[PDB]
């Protein structure tokens, strides 16, 4: 929970509507923060392969058993990794 | 109690050739026209020894048409009916609804005007076309709308074929096909789409004929009619009418597409292999390898179905097996309707045409059913169609024809607006 | 008591057999030497 | 990854239908409990009204 | 390739989603069951006790 | 002398009427072409109750065929027994309704209607005092129970003095042709509330199961289904056409079984019904048909007698009996299991007795229970209108034809205060 | 008026019910189609005990087969004498137990066992005054053993007051054919212990050694076997069927012969039993009757008395003898072999005599000894069942489906207190 206060925190900072939904076009703009230039077909993958519920949006619900899973042990971390840059800073 | 059939555009006319060939030898009728009160519905007796179809191919390019001219039913196939236009709308919507429109449609409907006269119990029209051509897209919707604004109330079963997602024969299907769909809503009663990538892997499947032409696929498709007509044109034990549909398939003006199946689609040597009997073609009607649509009913619920039985069923067998299927828990309806069943059960089998790949078995199936797959086909349709809109892609061709940018738009929005309908209604 | 389902020998409507049998008898009897109902007290329906 | 991403998914799935037909299972006997109590319950009616 | 069996896992969890969604179906009905189960006890103590 | 008067609406009412017409010609030795044959003087002072003599010996049936469709009317003329109706009884439409009941009660209906209304006229002055009118008609479809319905109002705004049955079969969703079968159920019963005096109800799912356990048959095609529901209907109506030890008329056993003027829906029985294979093993006693009769396998409704209380019941025996026996059995019954009938009535069985038995048999029975365990079938029905008129499915095909929304609140609230006076009463 | 309820489980009780039923539709003159044919009134006047008349002279035997194999049903109709069955008393399952307890006490039985008591539930209501019920089983197998306990654990908790035959085959080490014969016996012999009113033990071996010196058979097969039980089962019956000199029903016979509650496994035997070549070389009197009764070799189980003592004796004769020349007899047999009685009970003998010899005998008889050397059967049992079950041997496929281990240290407790009773009382 110590790092899952400021997970949540990480989340809505990233969401602009502040709701459960994230899109890739938020995504682009987190991309453009970061800094380096995402490719033209990337972001879409990156959401796709972790969205498993819901389709096209992102929940909370998913955000958190994708983290719960990728904390542990041959797996797409392909958001995850992004996120966890966050967390790091 | 009669019901007459049109046929537009290139694809629709062949559909015709088979559905009459089928019609003629299932009541009887040689190829000249003559028999050797059920063919009522279809044949009108002329002097002595002699009958013609309620039916009307017409077409813009002559090609196919004379080749039913001169083909064997030239006997059968009587002369005013055949109309035949001079030059090709060439896959363009405007053309086929703008500039040759405008001179052929009146010819047609006067044409359906004494064929009606003719008629005494019509029950309602039927056409057969396909959206991805010109001539079936354009004048189609002209007709249709002309049928609507002259009789309204007479149902209108529109049997058509949309284009397949990755198999395509044309380039701007998904223009003519979207215009297509911004008339189909508002004047079709019941309107059943039907894929042709679907029926290629049926026969590839089920037949296991490797390389098929279209005739195949359109002797099937008759089947299907043929199957969905029985209860009309032979007394069974449980018949169902053509306004049948209209009230227990159609939850909603709005709401009319139905994806259709049939079984059992088998070869000659399997009829051999497999024991029959209704449980199995209960089942198979309802995977989707066995569907007329590319589209998996599984990503959709069920809204209501339709069940044809022909051949030798009692109604004990057919309501343990839809008693089955209601219990099973593969496929869900939607909560808004416990009862989403409708059955039908005639007794004449089905009958086979020389040549066909289909063994004669004792009973078959026709499903016709509602759901929400459909809606994820036009969501698939409106992509791609957005994809080429977008670069402006083609439209010279429509604007130089004389059409503008507001009705490409408000088609658009008016998919938008049958996509949103569904998601709600799913729910 | 005596009238029970699914046996129809004693089901006469003397409660003995007439035949091989004195009143108070309790011996089964089968449904061919059992007695049978009067209808009625007039037999016969016709008018001439 | 997307070999392996199938894989796990598949598994998922499975363990989603068999937890399905465990709920059909307690449903059914669900169904016999409660048959089986409005039987006790009518048999307690006629005592108490006997 | 890729695209093939990315559509194969689409399939999948859309699929997935039915099954979860008629679970919840019946967990509702098992639910409603129980209460009814409960409620016989609750006549049958109090037709007992009469 | 007492006249009933035949009414046959849709396909199922008219295939089952077809049955009952091929029974009781049967029953009065008539043959198929229309003259008598029979051996008995007991058959010929009591079919002017079901036919008029035209001449020579030439009795047709007092039936009024009615429906939208002629494939009906083809299977009737088809088969047996179908050249013995007059061909004017055959009042018919050319459209056909098809599952509408809109369709069937405010479109079609004003086209039809006076002209049935003409012919079951001129059927009913044509004899000299009623008795009632008999109506066989379904509750699914769209020209039986719309078109049938406005009749039976029609009916009792002409001659409110006369009894009335209605063979009404109602669905199940076990057995489900239709999908609007709740939209049609619960109108029609909520205008047969008001109008008929009792109705039968049937079901085609009690039926199948009959067939099946009992009758161990192997195909139960339709044709066994009416010719069940046709012995029901020679059964209840046998007292008026045959002399008896006791004889119960119409509104005898509607007095007998009515309590309350709204609580007149009736379920049925019938017996005796064996398997072939074990005919001749079986004996012919009446503890053995109270025995069948009084099983709850038996009734021809899906609603479980032993789930609620018989307020009353009625028996109508075919045969020679002895009524001693008779009312013993009905006494054994209702002190055996006592908490099954109602409290506040005593002697909650009619009984009844005639001497002619059906063809074929020694000794037959009819059971008709006015018990409150219908109320099951009417809440199954109802919570399924809810469930669709809740979000408006398959409304608009009603509401663009005349109908409102009101009239659909007005059948909820009329069914549910039923199903609840049912319930206070239980 | 005495009833008595025939119940057939496994296939070893339905192939002996074959033969018992043909042997008394002989005795009473029934040919194989269900009519009357014989030549007496005295065949007639007790036929209520064992059959109900159809319609017309049909009578159709008492008794409720009952098995999960339809190969015993379709051996059961084949032969003759099986058209008289009622096809409704054919209660029958479908999968099978197959030689296992648990499936035929809790797995089939829970689904199984309804219906069979509402079949015997209607055949008990059929009859007027019950005396008791019939029962033939096996105990090795599952579905007979098993199952047949479950139904009389059932009867008895229903009808406490009504008397209780169960003819049960054990097995035996030299006939062993399953293998779970312990597990079976010693969960079933617990059972009978305390539901059933009394047994009587039979085995195959002690048959086959019958078959072998008495009768001299070349092939014994199973058809004989079960004529000598069908021969016994009718000798202990004879006497509700037939008037005698000294009426001994079957609750006259409990009392004489139970001393004590739990005393109640008996060993039978049947008289005479002569081969077909040595028949011209004898005689027929009561000495030459009494002096094979007794005989140790004649007894139909492996007990042999002469190992342990008698607790009480029976003799039901049958034909017209000399009632003096009988307790003659039983006076001498007592006083010659005091030894082997038991001490503290005076006149250890109940005689009775029959006036009706069975179809094809001049004289008859029938020896029911309860004595005390049933001991010896049962220890050769419960080691056999200690044997296996000291290393829990087969153990799984019981617990497994919802038994568990205290139910066989319950049944080997009170195997082992009831030899040890047996041996207090020698
Ligand atoms: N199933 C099936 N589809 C056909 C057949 N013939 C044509 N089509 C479909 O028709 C579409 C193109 O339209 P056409 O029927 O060829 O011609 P059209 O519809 O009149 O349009 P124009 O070519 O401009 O005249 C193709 O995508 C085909 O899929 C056929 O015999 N069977
Ligand atoms: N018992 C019986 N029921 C029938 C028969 N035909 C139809 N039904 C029932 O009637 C319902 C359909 O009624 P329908 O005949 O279509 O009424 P209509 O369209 O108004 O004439 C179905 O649910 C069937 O179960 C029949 O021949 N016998
Ligand atoms: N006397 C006799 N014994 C039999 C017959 N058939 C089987 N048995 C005995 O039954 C024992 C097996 O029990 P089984 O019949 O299989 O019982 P079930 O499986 O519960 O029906 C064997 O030891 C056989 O000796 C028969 O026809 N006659
Ligand atoms: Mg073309």
């Amino acid at each position: 929970k110590n790092e899952q206060n400021e997970l949540e925190r990480a989340f809505n900072t990233i969401d602009s509507k502040g709701d459960k939904k994230i899109d890739a076009e938020e995504l682009t703009e987190l991309f453009l923060r970061l800094g380096h230039k995402p490719k033209r077909g990337e972001v879409e993958d990156m959401i796709w392969e972790v969205d498993e519920d819901c389709d096209g949006c992102i929940s909370l619900l998913e955000f958190q058993t994708l983290y719960t899973r990728c904390r542990d042990d041959y797996e797409p971390r392909g958001l995850f990794n992004v996120v966890e840059f966050v967390m790091n800073d | 109690r009669e019901v007459i059939s049109i046929h537009i555009g290139q694809a629709g006319i062949q559909v015709g050739n088979a559905c009459w060939e089928l019609y003629c030898l299932e009541h009887g009728i040689q190829p000249d026209g003559q028999m050797p009160d059920a063919f009522n519905t279809f044949f009108s007796e002329t002097g002595a020894g002699k009958h013609v179809p309620r039916c009307i191919f017409l077409d813009l390019e002559p090609t196919v048409v004379d080749e039913v001219r001169t083909g064997t039913y030239r006997q059968l196939f009587h002369p005013e009916q055949l109309i035949s236009g001079k030059e090709d709308a060439a896959n363009n919507f405007a053309r086929g609804h703008y500039t040759i429109g405008k001179e052929i449609v009146d010819l047609a409907l006067d044409r359906i005007r004494k064929l009606a006269d003719n008629c005494t119990g019509l029950q309602g029209f039927l056409v057969f076309n396909a959206v991805g051509g010109g001539t079936g897209s354009g004048l189609g919707s002209l007709l249709l709308e002309r049928l609507s604004v002259d009789y309204g109330k007479k149902s209108k079963l529109g049997f058509t074929v949309y284009p397949s997602p990755q198999v395509s024969t044309a380039v701007v299907e998904p223009y003519n096909s979207v215009l297509s769909t911004h008339s189909l809503l508002e004047h079709t009663d019941v309107a059943v789409m039907l894929d042709n990538e679907a029926i290629y892997d049926i026969c590839r499947r089920s037949l296991d004929i490797e390389r098929p032409t279209y005739t195949n696929l359109n002797r099937l498709i008759a089947q299907v009619i043929s199957s969905l007509t029985a209860s009309l044109r032979f007394d069974g034990a449980l018949n169902v009418d053509i306004t049948e549909f209209q009230t227990n398939l159609v939850p909603y003006p709005r709401i009319h597409f139905m994806l259709s199946s049939y079984a059992p689609i088998i070869s000659a040597e399997k009829a051999y292999h497999e024991q029959l009997s209704v449980a199995e073609i209960t089942n198979a009607a309802f995977e989707p390898a066995s569907m007329m649509v590319k589209c998996d009913p599984r990503h959709g619920k069920y809204m209501a179905c339709c069940l044809m039985y022909r051949g030798d069923v009692v109604p004990k067998d057919v309501n343990a097996s839809v008693a089955t299927i209601k219990t099973k828990r593969t496929i869900q309806f939607v909560d808004w309707c416990p009862t989403g069943f409708k059955c039908g059960i005639n007794y004449q089998p089905p009958t086979v045409v020389p040549g066909g790949d289909l063994a004669k078995v004792q009973r078959a199936v026709c499903m016709i059913s509602n759901s929400t797959a459909i809606g994820e086909i036009f969501s698939r349709l409106d992509h791609k169609f957005d994809l080429m809109y977008a670069k402006r892609a083609f439209v010279h061709w429509y604007v130089g024809e004389g059409m503008e940018e507001g009705e490409f738009s408000e088609a658009r929005e008016d998919l938008a607006a049958l996509e949103k309908d569904f998601e709600e209604v799913g729910a | 008591v005596h009238k029970g389902p699914n046996q129809a020998g004693n089901k006469g409507l003397l409660t003995y057999n007439n035949a091989v049998g004195i009143p108070g008898y309790t011996g089964f009897m089968p449904s061919t030497n059992a007695l049978a109902l009067p209808v009625k007290g007039f037999e016969h329906t016709g008018r001439p | 990854l997307y070999y392996l991403l199938g894989e796990r998914t598949r598994r998922e799935h499975l363990a989603m239908d068999m937890k399905v037909r465990a709920s059909q299972q307690l449903k059914k006997d669900s169904a016999d409990d409660l048959y089986t109590l409005t039987a006790h319950f009518n048999e307690m009616r006629a005592a108490k009204e006997q | 390739h890729n695209k093939q069996l990315r559509e194969s896992i689409n399939n999948l969890r859309r699929e997935r989603i039915m099954f979860e969604s008629i679970q919840s179906n019946l967990e509702r009905e098992l639910a409603k069951l129980k209460r009814d189960m409960a409620d016989m006890i609750q006549q049958a103590n109090g037709a007992f006790e009469a | 002398m007492r006249e009933i008067v035949h009414i046959q609406g849709g396909q199922c009412g008219n295939q089952i009427g077809a049955k009952f017409w091929e029974v009781v010609s049967d029953e009065h030795g008539i043959d198929p072409t229309g003259t008598y044959h029979g051996d008995s003087d007991l058959q010929l002072e009591r079919i002017n109750v079901y036919f008029n003599e035209a001449t020579g010996g030439r009795y047709v049936p007092r039936a009024i065929l009615m429906d939208l469709e002629p494939g009906t009317m083809d299977s009737v003329r088809s088969g047996p027994y179908g050249q013995i109706f007059r061909p004017d009884n055959f009042v018919f439409g050319q459209t056909g309704a098809g599952n509408n009941w809109a369709k069937g009660h405010y479109t079609e209906g004003a086209e039809l209607i006076d002209s049935v209304l003409d012919v079951v006229r001129k059927e009913a002055e044509s004899c000299d005092c009623l008795q009632g009118f008999q109506v066989c008609h379904s509750l699914g479809g769209g020209t039986g129970s719309g078109m049938g319905t406005l009749l039976i109002s029609k009916i009792r705004e002409e001659y409110p003095d006369r009894m009335m049955l209605t063979f009404s079969v109602v669905p199940s969703p076990k057995v489900s042709d239709t999908v609007v079968e709740p939209y049609n159920a619960t109108l029609s019963v909520h205008q047969l509330v008001e109008n008929a005096d009792e109705c039968m109800v049937l079901d085609n799912e009690a039926l199948y199961d009959i067939c099946f356990r009992t009758l161990k048959l192997t195909t139960p095609t339709f044709g066994d289904l009416n010719h069940l529901i046709s012995a029901v209907m020679s059964g209840i109506t046998c007292c008026l056409r045959f002399p008896g030890q006791l004889n119960a008329d119409l509104r005898k056993l509607a007095v007998n079984l009515i309590p309350f003027p709204r609580l007149h829906f009736f379920m049925v029985g019938f017996t005796p019904l064996t398997s072939r294979g074990s005919q001749q093993y079986r004996a012919l006693t009446v503890p053995e048909l109270t025995q069948q009769m009084w099983d709850a396998k038996n009734m021809m409704c899906a609603a479980d007698p032993r789930h609620g209380r018989y307020l009353t019941a009625s028996a109508l025996f075919r045969g020679r009996m002895s009524t001693k026996e008779v009312d013993e059995q009905m006494l054994n019954v209702q002190n055996k299991n006592s908490s099954y009938f109602v409290e506040w009535i005593p002697n909650n069985v009619k009984s009844s007795v005639c001497d002619i038995p059906p063809k074929g048999l020694k000794m037959s029975a009819t059971f008709i229970g006015n018990s409150t365990a219908i109320q099951e079938m009417f809440k199954r029905v109802s919570e399924q209108f809810t469930a669709m008129f809740r979000r408006k499915a398959f409304l608009h095909w009603y509401t663009g034809e005349g109908m409102d929304e009101m009239e659909f609140t007005e059948a909820e609230s009329n069914m549910n205060d039923l199903v609840s006076e049912y319930q206070q009463y239980q």
